[PDB]
DNA sequence: GAACGGAACGCCTGCTCTGAACCTGTGCC
DNA sequence: GGCACAGGTTCAGAGCAGGCGTTCCGTTC
């Protein structure tokens, strides 16, 4: 199987293979494969429901045949009809490997089958590999057709496991797949960053593990890479479009603005060098986002829905400050690897400053606009000098 | 010809008129001045001229501390209220740029090279010249207009091409082991006496407010946004190249600067009488 | 047809001359082909610079080329002799053409006319070379220009394009050279046709072509 | 008239022939007199690769002049 | 040790077949360039054969700096001679047409070659240049896969020599610093004068290199200083050059004429002065060349009515 | 000795250079 | 009290440079 994959990953994504096609390869490989290894995972399941190093190589079987059914699963000449006849027979041996008599049945109904038969492994399997591999064949499985939820599910409980060490792109690729399947990335963040504390209360390893000092790391940059990928979807409409609907995005802002702080509070408790280089490498596209997609629905709804819009601003400020402030710390620890991404943050800010001044001048409120300059502290609080 | 005796009365005489006459006309005043940096150009470099007129501007118009007593008027004559706002601070603006354009291609010619000695010591006593220039303009209560946002696009001018003189420094002192003490001198002046000011001066021209088509007021507002962010990316991106060589120099060129000044925002109780 | 012959060479007011222009447009395909290129010629010099867009459109969405198909490919190389001395310096009316035709990139229903154009254009103007090059790598890449069109293209109009080998070959190189195997699927097919057809000095050009693309690129 | 010839291993040779006579004339001169036959011959004057049907008359090539050769070896 | 002038090129052949690492090629090849100097000129090219089929798995770079130093250096020994030829230029000519040949096989040395003659910085088209590396480009540029990068390399560094030149003559300070180098459009010049020593692989690119030139640069802004002093001097130095071609070559002024033609007659929806001002000077120096293309000739006349008044009039 | 940060060659974005025309403001008849 | 010239401004286009995206080697534990 070390063998098979091996030459899968090399045709898709050694001559006497090369001179063939792939298609040639695949339409053999589902009968080189289907029925009998599907015997193989069923024998790999039953030994796991229960000397080490048999344990070891069946670890190692269990995730390179996952790996190859991915690697099958995944060629794109099954985005067109002709393997498709193949994909169909195959998907007739899933759905036949428990029950029978549903013969030529419609094509999402046998999917259905297959992905519920792929369920009954969650429990067996040893290390996280073997999850990933198991989740990203469901996933390239269920894009044939709501079924997030199930994806979530699993890769919560995945997350949310022991697991007896791990790689951190492993984990990196899991959240990504958990936070783009999940309801409500938002609330997601909030209860992940009032659990980012216990891994300093508890343990010096927490209640959602998979989180060492090590670990938090990867957490940290899939929340901020995520949200910021989250909120740049967003479009502002006009006044064509309702209070109501401007209501349900300002508090979309709101929810996103204040887990961004609690996200950038967290920095006092773990400084260290990357920690820091992501908020300063998110922060600018964060806040380049907010620009370029809320400010022109201030400008809008101005007039009737302001002090919202001055509580939203007010309580940008609060980190805002951090993010000077931070700027400041790495200037001082003279730490050339932070640094190179400080003056495109600067220029940012002062970016949404000037922004503001033009979005009050077009509301014929410009001479309000007054300005402060400020104090000049550290992470944690003072007034350096 | 350029040394002929002729070419240098004239020059001479033409300085002399700008010395002695008030003249409160505006286009006669800028023809003359364009005439002498035309000149004078051809004779040598114009950075004393700039500083005396800089000074003279600083002297007529005001101050943005509203209490500083200055008055040097004496240098140059051609100089009113009238005059040298809207229309000289522009031309003595364009003069430094061709001057920044001048040194900003030496400098690309030296990386040309990886002789030296004297270019880089001419091209600091140029820079140090009308950074104190730029000194005299900035703590100046200049008009909310074009000369401001001018100025904004000047310094910006300038602080990239110390950005480009320390990166010229990378590539020689990690060799050698070297910054002489020329530039030394100038980064410290650079910290003293330009940067802080910049930042006051931008509290000046942002707290300094006092109909227009929806769509052209639109484009005003956002061409009105870009110079300050364009000015703070680039002396943010003089700090960090200064720090790149401070690691490879044995030196603190930070222990000469300060901590950089950051400008946060409010709104006040004005909005209610406008609904 | 000798009255559009007689008054195409005259002085006379642009309004006449639309007045009279309509009167051929809604007698386009009710004509056999002998009469066309005259008819075409006064057409090409009938138009103004702002009915460019509308004409070209109007013409273009009207026309056969099929229902005429030894005259016929006679006096159809006498058209396309006619479009020849009108493209060559009215840029009013070639500009207006490769954009007339850019703009119908969304419908995949556009005809052998569209690329024969495109060819004699590519062929004709030195200066819009590029933005006809640019024009069709986004409209080969939409899953429009398809071999089909190039089939009967080269399987008809043939003799009009045997004197444009070079121009063919040349847009083969510039196709050849990029990535997107579609692109390079083309420009490959281009070649196979083009040498098919033609005389046996294009297939000796075809060949040299070749080969520098070989030993060169 | 004489004229030389250097190679890749530096070889001067001197080759008498008149003017008005061919270049394939030398080819066969150089396979007589050096045994490398003419196809292989690569033959250059002053930056100009000499063809077959000329001759030194059409190069301005005069007494002494010093010409270049190569092995165009096709294979190698 | 020392070498047997004579036999040097055998023992530097000996090397070819031995593989060695890029620090004993290194060694070979720079005592072996500084063999060059105290010699015999004729035996030089076939050295060079030697040198850079070795020099295909070694360091080929340090080969094209020493050629061109040792060229560059000589070219101008014989310019300050000037104010020695007619074997210095042919041998140059050779070398040119070797390297060219080996080029032919290997790429990655041209990739190399231009990267070394890569203006990038423009002070490095202060020190990277000669006119005999122009006339090297000029001859690489036959290969079809390297017309686009070498042209565009010679266009732009003569556009910055004038940008150069324009702005060091407004200021006196810079004049007061700096010492003139040469500026290529006359490094260019001194090529085609000196290409009368009639290697013709040149004349070529350099006709290219002209069209290029007055196609590009020439007035289409004009129907300033910036965008305008210094995209004329371009297309004069374009026309200039065409017109010193054309007076030396006598094989070439017929394809010259009929592109021209081409030019002049197809557009004229652009202006085409230059060409024109160009065409009375060629017709100027010797019409009877235009007989030969009496064909296009007779075949603008059937155009003259579709072609603009000043078109017709010149 | 390994890994993570510094480093090089190409394409797209956007920003700037430039021209041309409209329009509006001021001074003189 | 109105007309003409100037000057600002703005838009449209086009062209080019630099930064990030992919891919590899140095430096610091």
């Amino acid at each position: 199987l070390e063998d098979l994959s091996q030459k899968l990953e090399s045709m898709l994504t050694f001559s006497h293979l090369q001179q063939r096609s792939a298609q040639e390869i695949v339409h053999c490989v589902f009968q080189l494969l289907t029925p009998m290894c599907n015997h193989l995972e069923n024998i790999h399941n039953y030994f796991q429901c229960l000397k080490v190093q048999e344990y070891h190589i069946m670890s190692s079987c269990y995730q390179r045949l996952l790996q190859i059914f991915h690697g099958l699963f995944a060629w794109s000449g099954f985005s067109q009809p002709e393997n498709q006849n193949l994909l169909y027979s195959a998907l007739h041996v899933l759905s036949s490997r428990l029950k029978q008599g549903e013969h030529s049945q419609p094509l999402e109904e046998l999917l259905s089958q297959s992905v519920h038969y792929l369920q009954n492994f969650h429990q067996s399997i040893p290390s996280f590999q073997c999850a990933l591999y198991l989740i990203r064949l469901l996933m390239v499985i269920l894009e044939k057709s709501q079924n997030k939820e199930k994806i979530a599910s699993l890769a919560r409980q995945f997350l949310c496991r022991v697991w007896p060490n791990i790689s951190n792109d492993q984990l990196h690729a899991l959240l990504c797949i958990y936070l783009e399947h999940t309801e409500s990335i938002l609330k997601a963040i909030e209860e992940i960053a009032g659990v980012g504390v216990p891994e300093l209360i508890n343990s010096p390893s927490s209640t959602f593990p998979t989180l060492t000092r090590h670990t938090f790391v990867v957490f940290f940059r899939v929340m901020m890479a995520e949200l910021e990928k989250t909120v740049k979807k967003i479009e502002p409409g006009t006044a064509a479009d309702s209070q109501q609907i401007h209501e349900e995005k300002l508090l979309y802002w709101n929810m996103a603005v204040r887990d961004f702080s609690i996200l950038i509070n967290l920095i006092k408790v773990f400084d260290s060098h990357p920690v820091l280089h992501v908020c300063l490498k998110y922060g600018r596209l964060f806040v380049e986002a907010f620009l370029k997609q809320c400010m022109p629905l201030l400008d809008f709804s101005f007039r009737k829905h302001r002090e919202d819009v001055l509580s939203l601003l007010e309580t940008f400020q609060l980190d805002t400050r951090l993010l000077h402030h931070l700027c400041g710390h790495s200037k001082i620890h003279q730490d050339t690897r932070l640094t190179q991404h400080v003056p495109l943050l600067k220029k940012t800010l002062e970016l949404l400053v000037c922004r503001v001044k033009a979005m009050l001048t077009l509301n014929n409120c410009r001479e309000a606009f007054w300005l402060g300059n400020l104090k000049n502290r550290d992470l944690q609080g003072e007034e350096i000098k | 010809e350029p040394s002929s005796p002729q070419f240098v009365q004239m020059l001479s005489w033409t300085s002399k008129i700008c010395k002695e006459n008030s003249r409160e006309d505006a286009l006669f005043c800028k023809s003359l001045m364009n005439l002498l940096f035309s000149l004078h150009v051809s004779y040598k470099s114009p950075v004393i001229l700039l500083r005396d007129l800089s000074q003279d501007i600083h002297g007529h118009l005001g101050d943005i501390d509203q209490d500083v007593e200055v008055e040097k008027t004496n240098h140059f004559a051609i100089v009113n209220l009238r005059t040298a706002a809207p229309t000289v601070c522009l031309l003595v603006l364009s003069q430094a740029e061709k001057v920044l354009e001048e040194v900003d291609w030496l400098i690309t010619k030296l990386k040309g090279q990886v002789p030296n000695q004297p270019v880089e010591k001419a091209i600091i006593m140029q820079l140090g010249t009308l950074l104190t220039f730029f000194h005299e303009l900035v703590q100046t209560a200049l008009p909310s207009g074009s000369c401001v946002d001018t100025l904004l696009k000047d310094l910006c001018k300038m602080y990239t091409t110390l950005t480009a003189l320390v990166r010229y420094y990378l590539q020689v002192c990690q060799s050698s082991g070297g910054i002489p003490k020329n530039m030394e001198k100038l980064v410290k002046l650079s910290g003293s006496h330009l940067t802080p000011l910049c930042y006051s001066f931008i509290s000046y021209v942002q707290n300094k407010s006092k109909p227009a088509v929806v769509a052209t007021a639109m484009a005003r507002v956002l061409r009105e946004t870009k110079p300050i962010p364009n000015l703070i990316f680039a002396i943010e991106q003089y700090e960090k190249f200064l720090i790149h060589l401070s690691k490879k120099s044995k030196v603190s060129l930070m222990q000469h600067m300060k901590l950089s000044t950051s400008r946060d925002f409010k709104i006040k109780g004005n909005i209610l009488d406008m609904v | 047809v000798p009255i559009l012959d007689v008054l195409s060479s005259l002085r006379l007011d642009p309004n006449f001359l639309l007045k009279v222009r309509q009167l051929v447009m809604d007698k386009l395909s009710s004509i056999r082909l002998e009469d066309l290129p005259v008819i075409i010629k006064f057409i090409l010099h009938s138009v103004t610079a702002m009915d460019t867009l509308e004409v070209i459109s109007e013409l273009r969405e009207k026309l056969d080329l099929q229902h005429c198909v030894s005259s016929g490919q006679s006096c159809i190389i006498l058209l396309f002799d006619v479009i020849k001395s009108a493209i060559r310096y009215e840029k009013t009316i070639s500009e207006a053409w490769i954009k007339a035709i850019e703009n119908t990139a969304s419908v995949s229903e556009h005809k052998v006319f569209d690329l024969v154009m495109l060819f004699i254009i590519y062929s004709t103007n030195t200066q819009t070379k590029k933005y006809i090059d640019r024009v069709l790598r986004n409209k080969i890449r939409s899953g429009c220009i398809q071999e089909q069109l190039l089939q009967s293209t080269f399987s008809v109009h043939y003799l009009v394009l045997k004197d444009m080998c070079s121009s063919i070959l040349s847009l083969a190189q510039s196709l050849l050279h990029s990535l997107d195997q579609s692109i390079i699927s083309f420009g490959s097919l281009l070649y196979k046709y083009a040498f098919k057809f033609f005389d046996t000095y294009c297939q000796q050009e075809v060949v040299g072509a070749l080969v520098t693309h070989i030993c060169s690129g | 008239m004489q004229i030389f010839v250097k190679t890749l291993t530096g070889k001067t040779i001197t080759l008498e022939v008149e003017p008005s006579d061919t270049i394939e004339n030398v080819k066969a001169k150089i396979q007589d007199k050096e045994g490398i036959p003419p196809d292989q011959q690569r033959l250059i004057f002053a930056g100009k690769q000499l063809e077959d049907g000329r001759t030194l008359s059409d190069y301005n090539i005069q007494k002494e002049s010093t010409l270049h050769l190569v092995l165009r070896l096709r294979g190698g | 040790g020392r070498w047997d002038q004579q036999y040097v090129i055998q023992l530097t052949s000996m090397f070819k077949d031995v593989p060695l690492t890029a620090e004993e090629v290194e060694f070979v090849v720079e005592k072996a360039l500084s063999m060059f100097s105290k010699m015999n000129l004729q035996e030089i090219p076939p050295l060079v054969y030697q040198l850079l089929v070795l020099s295909s798995k070694g360091s080929r770079k340090s080969v094209l700096e020493g050629i061109i130093a040792f060229f560059s250096a000589l070219d101008k020994q014989h310019n300050e001679e000037q104010s020695p030829s007619g074997e210095l230029r042919h041998v140059e000519g050779t070398i040119i047409l070797h390297i060219v040949f080996a080029i032919k096989l290997d790429y990655e040395l041209g990739r190399e070659l231009v990267k070394h003659l890569k203006v990038g910085q423009q002070g490095d088209s202060n020190n990277n240049l000669s006119p005999f590396s122009i006339a090297l480009l000029l001859s690489v540029t036959r290969i079809q896969r390297f017309q686009d990068q070498v042209l565009d390399l010679l266009k732009t560094s003569v556009v910055k020599s004038f940008k150069d030149l324009q702005l060091l003559q407004g200021s006196k300070f810079l004049q007061n610093l700096v010492p003139h180098r040469s500026y290529v459009s006359t490094m260019i010049l001194e090529v085609v004068k000196n290409s009368v020593h009639s290697w013709d692989h040149v004349t070529q690119g350099l006709v290219e290199l002209g069209f290029i030139l007055m196609d590009s640069y020439g007035p289409k802004k004009v129907l300033p200083s910036l965008s305008r002093m210094p995209n004329q001097h371009a297309c004069k130095l374009g026309a200039n050059i065409l017109l010193e071609t054309f007076k030396i070559h006598e094989m070439i002024r017929q394809e010259i004429l009929e592109q021209v033609l081409n030019r002049v007659v197809t557009r004229a929806s652009s202006p085409i002065s230059h060409f024109l001002d160009l065409l009375s000077n060629i017709v100027m120096y010797a019409p009877l060349v235009l007989q030969n293309c009496s064909s296009k000739v007779t075949e603008a006349f059937d155009y003259l009515s579709f072609l603009p008044l000043q078109t017709v009039q010149r």
